């Protein structure tokens, strides 16, 4: 039930989590390859949480609204400065998507961290439970907390061009404010980069 | 091992037959199928 | 460095990766993998630019579709000089300790 | 077998819940390196065409069990009906290279010409989709040229794939997708 | 004679150095105090060199021109971003002041890293050889390379208010372009922060 | 890494000077007896032509990694499309010899005729350049004749060379020598 | 050993395959590459 996760100097507590969904691996692969010549360093100051707004769940939305965002998104803090001050870098992800409703709102919600994609057709939605996923069901839980490692074609990636992961939500069953439930839900996210490495330095202005 | 069905070693060497692999320093989805919970979750009668 | 006995100088060489335009001033290039040397009794100084690339191997050509120069630049600056008018700094280039070259294709040179 | 559904934890209850007894289930025909080794046929181009594993159609057996895996690595094989002196450049050669005879060149010998060429690419593993639809230039196996290429086939060797992707069956208008079946 | 110093991924070579002048200590004091509650981290990416321009030595200048700069100065690279993204931080210094002339230019030059000060009177100049110093004499050497630790009133310092160190140059003896020497010298600097620690995080915009 | 430059002593400083760590560098594709074994094609003459390893063009892959070595020794191989009864004299036979059948004579058999003939010459090792441009008569491998030679190829075996020589890349007008590269 | 990639000994004898070598009584440029000085020439700090 109760579960407290901590990344860096930031924490988070949830009292209804149904577990963590490790995806595609438990540990990361070898991070000192032959391409970087050993000129790579591991920054630890940039493994803290940060937040964003996805959308607002509402009764009008039928099955199949996804509203996906691709990340690494723009970042005010430290991790946002690394892609500006370094060429190649790699990092996993540790998401947490929260939708606080009520004990009495029926409906469902599916969230999965899928690899590289731009758009999904309506037929492929029925098969979204192949990627690391978790259901948000307002009768029981309110947080997802998927946990995926870095994966890509080549070892170190240039985040100015290739965005490998893409957090995807989806309304499996419509919201129903039957009698006493909250009129609408506002979905948020609590992503946090984990295990960030970085190599190759830029000349400033 | 794919559609390879001869009991004689191929005439050509291994390195000329195909690209030799290199090491540094189904695997995962088969670990998932074995983790599958199958027992009863309640008290049987 | 091939100057007279009474001429002195100081140089810098820096390596700028792809993504940002190359530096144009030494003060703006000191955040690279630079290294500086000074002329004196020993004349020659050898600096070996590293190999940094996302993909494991890199091409030995440049297609017209790619004007971005996917590998990067290598800049050479002169910090200061003393009575070094019109001197010369001959350069050379050699293979590294771990250069690797592969996939042979004889394609239209002779 | 009630269990928390919103957990993505696999739960495969069996027939032994109500007296059943599972027979033995052996799966050889559904492996990933056994089903891809079958000479899928691609729409061949004119004189010069590139060896890219994605120009194969998306409704075949090899073309559709390949666009179900995000990443893949596999050696290659071809068998072409060249009307000429087919040559083959490696990955990354200047496209004017496939006019010289030093490159691996097979001479005409009726009817086919079956080659087994390695996997040459900078990346440790290729990819079907790419979040830049056009993929980069680096994703290929090489380029062959002849006077007039007539046929072309692909047969991946040692195939191994990662990170699965959705597969789609044909949607029928009726309740059930009926059709013909061979019968004496 | 020959001496090659390296800080981070950056190096530097000089063929006339007369040694390093360690000042006020060889090692730093304890860097995990009781005030920071252990919420301090050591960034390693910000120990590289950087450069600046001080002034141009010329025959007109008599004894007593100092032209001092106080540092930490503004910085384009990483270390310039830390004071913008963190409250308290501490670091030593490792300077290198170069003035390339000729074997045949007479004169002298004194460079010393002095603690907190704003201005110095003409009488105090005669006693500048109390702080970590080194003479730049164009007959023999061309680089100074002093090396000092962090020192301050309180353990961690707020570099937006207090600048503890201040690199000071001074013309002990005027330049003389006698017969074959270079007409003027242009003094540069090659400072590099060393052993940087940092604690206390800011909220971005 | 300052060292006396006017000494011709090799000085190869590495990436470990500023924290680097050299990966492993394996070189198989660049050996001298592996890169020359590739059937370079020469401009074939009429009925009679001599087997000299220097009439191959100076811009191929075999013809240009050969005019980079002062001396060389290598067995030979050919594969010719003779329209007739091709014969082969050894090195030094009177040029009227290649009309008799006792000399090694291959009969017509479509499409090619691949031979593996030894290295026969007085000198212990041949040479590309010679300071007597015309080389002497003694520098060759033999002479073949047929009714009409159509194709000819050279494939050195056991090649081993001495005393390297300069190699030249093409000089571009622009800052960089751009060109096409195969792309899907 | 060049483009020779069969695991079966050639049908013909050695002396008929190619010219047998004779003795009397990469070798040098590989000795040069190993002689290459690479260490630091001055006192590191």
């Amino acid at each position: 039930r109760i579960l407290t996760t901590r990344n860096g100097h930031t924490t988070s507590t949830t009292q209804s989590s149904v577990g963590i969904t490790h995806g595609y691996a438990t540990a990361e692969d070898f991070v000192n390859g032959p391409n970087t010549s050993g000129l790579e360093t591991r920054v630890i100051q940039a493994e803290r949480f940060f937040k964003t707004h996805l959308f607002d769940w509402v009764t009008s939305d039928p099955f199949g609204r996804y509203y996906l965002l691709e990340l690494p998104t723009d970042h005010k803090g430290v991790y946002g400065s690394l892609t500006d001050s370094y060429a190649y870098m790699r990092n996993g992800w540790d998401v947490e998507v929260t939708a606080v409703g009520n004990q009495f709102n029926g409906g469902c919600l599916l969230v999965a961290m899928v690899p590289e994609l731009c758009s999904i057709e309506q037929r492929e939605l029925f098969q979204l439970t192949l990627f690391p996923h978790q259901f948000i069901n307002p009768r029981t839980n309110m947080t997802a907390h998927i946990k995926v490692p870095f994966v890509g074609v080549n070892r170190y990636d240039q985040y100015k061009v290739h965005k490998p992961w893409t957090l995807v939500v989806m309304v499996v069953a419509p919201l129903t404010v039957n009698t006493e439930g909250a009129p609408q839900i506002k979905v948020y996210a609590n992503i946090a980069p984990t295990n960030v490495h970085v190599a190759g330095e830029f000349p400033s202005k | 091992s794919g559609n390879t069905g001869s009991i004689i070693n191929n005439y050509y060497m291994q390195q000329y037959q195909n690209s030799m692999d290199t090491q540094l320093g189904n695997d995962w989805f088969s670990k998932l199928a074995s983790s599958a919970f199958s027992g009863l979750f309640g008290a049987l009668l | 460095f091939t100057g007279p006995t009474d001429a002195k100088a100081r140089y810098m060489i820096a390596y700028a990766p792809p993504g940002m335009e190359p530096p144009k001033t030494p003060e703006a290039a000191a955040h690279c993998i630079h290294a500086e040397w000074d002329t004196g009794l020993n004349s020659k100084f050898t600096f070996s630019i590293p190999y940094l690339s996302a993909a494991d191997y890199a091409y030995t050509a440049s297609d017209a579709a790619e004007t971005t120069n996917v590998q990067g630049w290598v800049c050479l600056f002169q910090i200061t000089h003393g009575k070094a008018e019109g001197d010369a700094l001959v350069v050379l280039a050699s293979a590294g300790k771990d250069f690797e070259l592969r996939l042979p294709v004889d394609a239209r040179q002779q | 077998t009630t269990s928390t559904g919103e957990s993505a934890d696999p739960v495969t209850t069996t027939v032994e819940n109500y007296g059943g007894e599972t027979q033995v289930q052996r799966r050889h025909h559904t492996d990933v390196s056994f089903i891809l080794d079958r000479f899928v046929k691609v729409t061949p181009k004119d004189s010069i065409n590139v060896l890219d594993l994605m120009q194969t159609p998306s409704h075949t057996l090899v073309g559709a069990l390949l666009r179900t895996a995000t990443y893949y690595f596999a050696d290659l094989e071809v068998a072409v009906k060249h009307k000429g002196d087919l040559t083959w450049v490696p990955n990354g050669a200047p496209v004017a290279a496939l006019d010289n005879t030093t490159n691996p060149t097979a001479y005409h010998k009726a009817p086919l010409t079956r080659l087994a060429l390695p996997y040459t690419a900078p990346h440790r593993v290729l990819a079907t989709v790419y979040n830049g639809r056009p993929l980069p230039t680096s994703f290929n196996y090489g380029a062959i040229k002849a006077t007039r290429v007539i046929e072309l086939l692909y047969r991946m060797k040692r195939a191994e794939t990662y990170c699965p992707r959705p597969l789609l069956a044909v949607h029928p208008s009726a309740a059930r997708h009926k059709q013909k079946i061979v019968a004496p």
